[PDB]
DNA sequence: TTTTTTTATGTACTCGTAGTGTCTGC
DNA sequence: GCAGACACTACGAGTACATA
């Protein structure tokens, strides 16, 4: 029988809605891809928009006695019609053959529907990993690596993240040939090791989907897409099939020469010499001697910047060349009173790292003309 | 509207397929060598319902698991489909750019993928070779299908890198047998349509269906007008259309059978119509028929080829050409090496 | 999961060691004295037909640049780099699908990036294929690189087409030709790796697929799989004739002689014979240029016949004891010709009466 | 001699004075008395086919003009600014990759940092490589500053196909034709590299080489390097004759000889042999052309043979002195007809073979004889 | 920058007064009745071929209209604005490369400086040099200017191609229409400049320059100038012949000269030459069977000559007025059916030459 | 007095919109 | 803050041109 009873408060949804509605009917692609699922389970109305790659499910509490099931409807439509009725609004929505009527007092409209069963969604499945992330931790650990994302390269396995669970830790690598970034924090969980790689769409989504620290994060990995939970939201996107490479192996192995400085001032002097830096080869070459670090940049029109830093350095002089833009980046990242560098080699990455704290990474690939 | 008409000829075939898929061993790439409407899509749509099917049994698709469900509704996201665009008849190089990037990503329903191409006979030169090393090293658990008119028409880089199915026509009885069930018209029309449509059952089939039947009567009788008197012009309201190849064909097979019938074949393409063919055979001599002949290919040939190109000026051009050969002490051009 | 997908034999049996390479000596020689002596370039264009291992030599001389071991001729196949570009994760090697990134954007963008260090190996090999894809802007984006490289970057191009490379981009690289394999080579690479699977064959068989490979082990590699998906696993002669295309019978020669005599009623039945019982069209027009190069060869020099097939070739003496010269030459053009006009037919059979029909108008009368 | 790590023979060996270039006399000449007198125009053009010295000029010539000492055509090889400017990332030359910057969005970045006085040196020298790549935009930007351009700033505008550039761009500059080198000069040039690089060569692999390279140095010193690579280290005719995947004549004139003298059972000997050699069969045919276009050549004009081919020369001479041109005609057509026809005969040995068949059968002086009647 | 003689005689001789323009008479009396009659427009647009005095004629106007001594053709040359013109920059004479200024952001700002009185002169005066380069919505912006001008303003606009320009901007500027520089007109310039530049010259040179002109008075003083760097600051005949020759890029006239003259050495040696620049061999013959094509043309009917081959206008009418149709059919037959077998040929070099070799048979020299 | 144009892919260019960094009196 | 303001950067669209 056409029950399809659903009674929802107008305020409460209008948040969710647009939430899930996002990236909603846009594309043409599939007249079932530009259309949102409406469903009745565990007392709770879930609302999903996916466009077949991209999933988001949103679960709002119920108001009065509801009648299970299921229906697709378009989305703008929904996303309209309650979006301009005046505060609160008693909505109500019944089934009439392939129709959806929507009531609240002196204002019923209508929008034809599609059956559930043709509309693309995941059922349950067996996850290979689950995480319960308080919010600020996996803030703090998408935000310090993100910049080390590849932006659409060649490689297609560097398109993303690496989560690679092992132990009670949680480590996610970026990196994209140049620039690489670590960071493990603790879970006080043990999970079974595993590694993903979720694309730079997928994480971006996910970085704009969470915050307060009131409501703590559920993770489900499985073996072809991933799963965050925040709070009454869902979010669902696919994995990348390549394989990330083995990040231990890329840090530099036996980092002889050692320098400690001040964040605050290595991050105004690296800017100060960027301004004259090159437009679109922002490089420095930095020298290192006993206690002294001189950066120097130049551009085509020879405005030449230089330097000279107060540092801690136990190693003999040397030079290396590294880009400013990635340097800063990592800088910036390291919200840290003290930076540790460890040089190896004139022809050798650089590592970059909080010398107070023994829980991020960063390299920089030095630049070879 | 037209849909997965499973047909009895792909039962020792098809049957067959989905073994080399059963044991795993199956090579990720079908290249389906079969004749237009012959049942290449429908055998390509039924091996992918087996493959992307998550409980599948025997032979066939469960129909119950969601795979399915998403399959019969048309919306999959484990299912891609290279189509020429609406109004083009052409496969472009950003649709194939499309899907290959796609495929970098996992299946999303934790199943196997498929990626289907209509007709690799419409690849651009652009579109197959973005396709080419996708076709050579795909993910774990990808399936390509192709099908084609002719698989040495196909690039000579992507050919290489498949495994080449070859759908045999079914014997001209079995099909004349076949056709005379599903059509209740004469044997020798019916003979003549499968004659022409290469011993493929399906074409003789949709030509029967459609009105090119019609065209084909039509034809035939402006043939018999044009004949005796050279008027070949009139040819042109009964050749111009859409369908233009088509019609050419069946003149170029009306004088297949008068070189047959002066040089006394058993059998003819055309037995419908034995009159027509006696004409052209006693009015025309051979040596000019020859080049009618070669003359009406090479203009099917250059209709079909390239995209763009103006059926009247060719048409028109081609009776005129015709009619010229039919004066005599006219030269007559010979193939070039 | 060792890569399941892998069963496909074009795919397992790749060479991973310059010695597993069969054929190819030339190319092989010249890259093995060129890692030992030192004498290393940084653009290398392996051109050649389709199917003769050019991606996959590319690979191995990135394997070889790129070895712990150091710049070694034989790669180990079991250090840590040789592991990770078997794996394909390898970050210093880039392998550029050409013919999907043809923008010039891709191309100036990959270009900007060249001046940084490789992460762990010495090299940062540049795999282009497809080469011939590329826009002319990405051809002409290519130039200063190609010309003068940083010491730490290697370009490693493979093209199946070196015609359509612009001149600029041909004169700045290594030109290997990757000569095509001949019927031994491709033979004997078969009946290695069958044996090496255990998989049923004989050398029937194998002969039959080597010469209808036309010159390619992928060819004959994606045949074999095909008469092994047919055959229920055996590489049975019955079946890989069936398959590829084969004239058992004597009726190519019963056309060629039909056709020779100007007998135009017996060429229309045998045609309509062969195909009652499903000729491969393009099959029997190479027996016919066959049998007509033998009896060309025969009529120019006496013995020296179709001695292996003595039944047929005593006819052929007869043939070439009846029909001058210029004829057999003519015929054979034309066959030629409709073998190379049959694809540009709306049917195979119909392409075949037409290259008949025009061999008969030569001599009509006789 | 030192050869650090081989660093590419094309590199390693670029010109670095106006001495140094192979012979491109008629603009090497211009560009010193030009320099010689002050005659310094603000902006020409290098044009000419691949691998010529276009931008080695343009290097030497920003040598010329950034030079410590006065403005002369012999640079010197002590100089700070000419060692720079030999190193690279010289503070005066601006090497513009124009392919990677043909958007007018640089174009107009360009000219709005060309008033900026030079840091050292004299002339800003503006060295745009593949100029023709430019947008039409970018053109039009670079039009008035290469009409009316600071005092102190050249340039340096290289490409491959003039004609591309819009026709007022090559009004407002200097054109400078760099012609290919000739096959002598491409031998002389490589047996100078090879001698200074202590590598054994022999005469006859030098002339292979410099004829494959079709008149372009670049190409002839690649080809040298992939020869030292197919060779243990060391030149020599049959490496050189292998990897250039050809006969060297003779083989081919033996062939054509029986070709003309109707002699098939030598001509299919011949082919026997060349199968046991395992030569591309499509190179039989097209060295046949060749030499059949040769004795063409002879046949028209006495002066028609080139030293490359003097080691047969009496032996071609001679064909020139029997074969009317008529049968040459019909000889090159069968021949270029059997090499159209070869893709497609059943096998590339039986395609060569019936396109000798067809030559000797077809011979007008010694046809096949008809068999019986 | 080093001795007088660094400057470039495409800048140095550049014309101050109406006196120096040359050729241009149909603008230059027009201007200068304007100017003294009173007649004016509110904005003048200048067009025509490349190095013709667009330009020079748009800067004589802003001096002329812009000296104190009132708007008159010829200006005095002696005050403070009209040495500010040339020498330095003056402030009411705003020039503007439109090329580099083609989005409408700075012609908003060029517009907003026209509502501002004159500095110094009565006349604000705009000179954009190619002006077909603007933006669309940086010519919507100029119409809006140009449909209520005030009248302290003119606008000057100098092109190339006109025919690029909205039709509303043509509608309201009296275009000048400059026409290509005749050879005698060039000769005698260059001949006035190389006299007065104390540098010797030979009447032959001069004239061989004047024809390579190709009409633009930019190019004979380009290769004057080059002329004068290929030698010993002498413009000697046998140097200026050499660098025309090292840059002539005519050989398919050339060769078809030679060709239908039965000169097989000329021939020959042009195809050397052909081959010394690397020019394309498939263009040579495409170019070559354009030329018999219009040749047939022109022997059809005179009127076949356009103003698109003024260059070789004579040269082909003479080689059509003194050669039969029937040559000239056999000879296309010829050269179609030898591209037609060019690509199968052992190199384009040879095919060419065969084909010409070929021509060269019908009706032969003794 | 109303009538006429082939495609497929790529490369620039110029403009509004659109989303976001950042930072100055708000 | 801050949010508005402003700056700036990116994407799309519409147009133009080139090439085979
Ligand atoms: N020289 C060779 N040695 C061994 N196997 C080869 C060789 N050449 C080709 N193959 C086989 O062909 C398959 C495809 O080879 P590939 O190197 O991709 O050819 P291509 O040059 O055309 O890209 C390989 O997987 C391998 O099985
Ligand atoms: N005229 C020449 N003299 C000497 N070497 C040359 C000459 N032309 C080319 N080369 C060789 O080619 C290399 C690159 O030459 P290049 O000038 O870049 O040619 P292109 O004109 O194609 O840019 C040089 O390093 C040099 O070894
Ligand atoms: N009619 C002419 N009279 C004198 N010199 C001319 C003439 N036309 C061109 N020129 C020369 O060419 C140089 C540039 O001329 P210009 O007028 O800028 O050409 P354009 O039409 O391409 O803008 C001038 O400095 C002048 O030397
Ligand atoms: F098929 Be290969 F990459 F030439
Ligand atoms: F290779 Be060159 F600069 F044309
Ligand atoms: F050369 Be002009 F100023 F267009
Ligand atoms: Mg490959
Ligand atoms: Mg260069
Ligand atoms: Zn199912
Ligand atoms: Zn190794
Ligand atoms: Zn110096
Ligand atoms: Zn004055």
């Amino acid at each position: 029988g056409p029950h399809m009873k659903f009674t929802v408060e107008r305020e409460h949804l209008l948040k969710p809605l647009q939430q899930v509605s996002g990236p909603l009917g846009g594309r043409p692609t599939l007249p079932i891809l530009g259309n949102l699922l409406l469903q009745v389970a565990d007392g709770t109305l879930s609302l999903t928009g996916t466009d077949l790659e991209m999933e988001m499910v949103a679960r709002v509490a119920l108001v009065q006695p509801h009648e299970p099931g299921a229906t697709t409807v378009p989305a703008r439509k929904f996303f309209d019609i309650c979006r301009g009725l005046p505060e609160g609004a008693e909505i109500a929505v019944q089934l009439e053959g392939e129709r959806m009527l929507v009531r609240s007092g002196r204002s019923r409209f209508s929008l034809s529907t599609l059956p559930a069963a043709d509309f693309p969604n995941l059922d349950d499945w067996q996850s290979e990993v689950e995480f319960t992330l308080p919010q600020a931790t996996m803030k703090r650990l998408i935000e310090a690596t993100q910049f080390s994302m590849a932006h659409q390269d060649v490689r297609y396995y560097l398109n993303g993240m690496l989560f690679e669970t092992e132990g009670e830790e949680l480590r996610t690598v970026a990196t994209d040939g140049h620039r690489l970034a670590v960071c493990s924090m603790p879970i006080g969980q043990s999970l079974p090791s595993h590694s993903v790689i979720v694309p730079r769409k997928g994480v971006i989504e996910l970085m704009r989907m969470l915050d307060g620290g009131d409501n703590p994060l559920r993770v489900q990995i499985g073996s072809n897409n991933i799963r965050a939970h925040v709070g009454d939201f869902i979010f669902t996107s696919k994995l990348v099939d390549g394989r990330f490479p083995d990040y231990r192996r890329v840090l530099p192995k036996n980092p002889d020469k050692h320098l400690e400085a001040g964040c605050d001032l290595l991050k105004q002097a690296f800017a100060r010499a960027a301004i004259l830096s090159n437009e679109k080869f922002r490089g420095v070459r930095l020298y290192v001697s006993e206690n002294q670090l001189k950066i120097t940049a130049n551009n085509p029109e020879q405005e030449e910047a230089e330097e000279i830093l107060d540092v801690t350095y136990s190693g003999a002089e040397m030079e290396i060349g590294f880009n400013v833009s990635y340097v800063l980046d990592v800088l910036n990242a390291l919200k840290c009173e003290n930076v540790r560098m460890m040089l190896t080699d004139s022809v050798s990455s650089v590592q970059i790292e909080d010398a107070a704290s023994q829980s991020a990474a960063y390299v920089v690939m030095p630049m070879r003309l | 509207g037209p849909h997965m008409r499973w047909y009895p000829w792909l039962r020792p075939d098809f049957e067959k397929l989905v073994a080399s898929y059963q044991a795993g061993r199956g090579h990720h790439a079908l290249l389906i060598q079969a004749l237009p409407g012959m049942g290449d899509d429908a055998l390509i749509y039924a091996l992918s319902r087996y493959l992307l099917c998550q409980q599948p049994q025997g032979h066939k698709s469960c129909g119950h698991c969601r795979g399915c469900q998403l399959m019969q509704a048309g919306t999959h996201p484990d299912y891609y489909t290279l189509a020429p665009e609406k109004g083009k008849n052409t496969l472009g190089v950003d649709a194939v750019r499309e899907v290959t990037e796609k495929l970098n990503e996992h299946a999303r329903l934790g199943g196997a993928k498929v990626v289907w191409v209509t007709d690799a006979a419409l690849l651009t030169d652009a579109a197959a070779n973005a396709l080419l090393k996708t076709l050579e090293e795909p993910p774990a658990e990808t399936w390509f299908f192709l099908a084609t008119r002719e698989p040495e028409r196909l690039l000579a880089t992507l050919r290489s890198r498949c495994r080449l199915h070859y759908l045999a026509p079914p014997p001209e009885q079995y099909a004349v047998t076949w056709l005379s069930r599903e059509v209740t018209m004469s044997q020798d029309a019916l003979l003549a349509a499968l004659r022409l449509s290469a011993g493929s059952p399906g074409a003789a089939l949709a030509l029967f269906q459609g009105d090119n039947w019609q065209a084909r009567e039509t034809l035939c009788q402006a043939l018999a007008y044009s004949v005796p008197s050279g008027d070949w012009y009139s040819l042109l309201a009964a050749l111009n259309h859409e369908q233009a190849p088509a019609r050419l064909h069946w003149l170029a097979t009306l004088l297949m059978d008068a070189l047959k019938r002066h040089h006394g074949a058993a059998q003819v393409t055309n037995v419908d119509v034995p009159g027509l063919v006696a004409e052209l055979a006693n009015h025309l001599s051979p040596s000019r028929l020859q080049a009618i002949l070669g003359d009406v290919c090479h203009i099917r040939e250059q209709l079909m080829s390239v995209t763009g190109i103006n059926r009247e000026l060719l048409i028109t051009d081609l009776l005129l050409r015709i009619e010229h050969y039919l004066q005599p002490g006219v030269v007559l051009p010979v193939p070039h090496l | 999961g060792p890569h399941m997908s892998y069963q496909v034999l074009a795919r397992k049996w790749r060479p991973q060691t310059f010695a597993d390479v069969v054929g190819q000596e030339h190319v092989l020689t010249a890259l093995a004295n060129g890692l030992s002596l030192g004498r290393i370039h940084h653009a290398y264009l392996f051109s050649g037909t389709r199917g003769v291992g050019k991606t996959s030599i590319a690979r191995l001389l990135a394997k070889g640049l790129n070895c712990e071991t150091g710049i070694t001729a034989t790669p180990c196949g079991v250090c840590d780099n040789c592991r990770e570009i078997e794996q394909g994760r390898f970050v210093d090697l880039i392998e550029i699908d050409a013919a999907s990134r043809t923008k010039v954007e891709d191309t100036r963008d990959l270009l900007d990036n060249v001046q940084y260090a490789p992460a762990r190996g010495r090299f940062k090999v540049y795999l282009i294929d497809e080469v011939h894809m590329l826009s002319r802007h990405s051809f002409n984006a290519l130039l200063k690189t190609l010309e003068e490289p940083p010491e730490h970057v290697k370009f490693l191009l493979a093209t199946t087409d070196p015609q359509k490379l612009p001149v600029t981009i041909l004169s700045r690289c290594l030109q290997f030709h990757l000569k095509a394999l001949d019927v031994e080579q491709i033979r004997h690479q078969l009946e290695h790796i069958l044996n090496e699977e255990h998989i049923a064959h004989e050398p029937r068989a194998l002969q039959l697929l080597a010469r209808a490979a036309e010159g390619s082990l992928r060819d004959a590699l994606s045949l074999t799989d095909q008469a092994i998906a047919s055959g229920d696993g055996q590489v049975s002669t019955q079946a890989v004739s069936a398959m590829l295309g084969t004239l058992d019978d004597d009726q190519a020669l019963s056309l060629v002689e039909a056709m020779v005599e100007a007998n135009g009623e017996r060429v229309m039945a045998l045609i309509n014979e062969a195909a009652a019982r499903g000729i491969e069209w393009e099959a029997l027009l190479v027996e016919m240029l066959g049998l007509l190069h033998r009896i060309a060869m025969v009529q120019l020099s006496p013995a020296a016949l179709g001695n292996d097939m003595a039944a047929i070739e005593l006819r052929m003496r007869e043939l070439a004891r009846t029909i001058p010269p210029t004829d057999i030459q003519l015929y054979y053009q034309t066959l030629l010709i409709g073998r190379k006009e049959l694809p540009y037919a709306p049917d195979r059979r119909m392409g075949v009466e037409m290259t008949l029909l025009r061999a008969l108008a030569f001599h009509p009368r006789m």
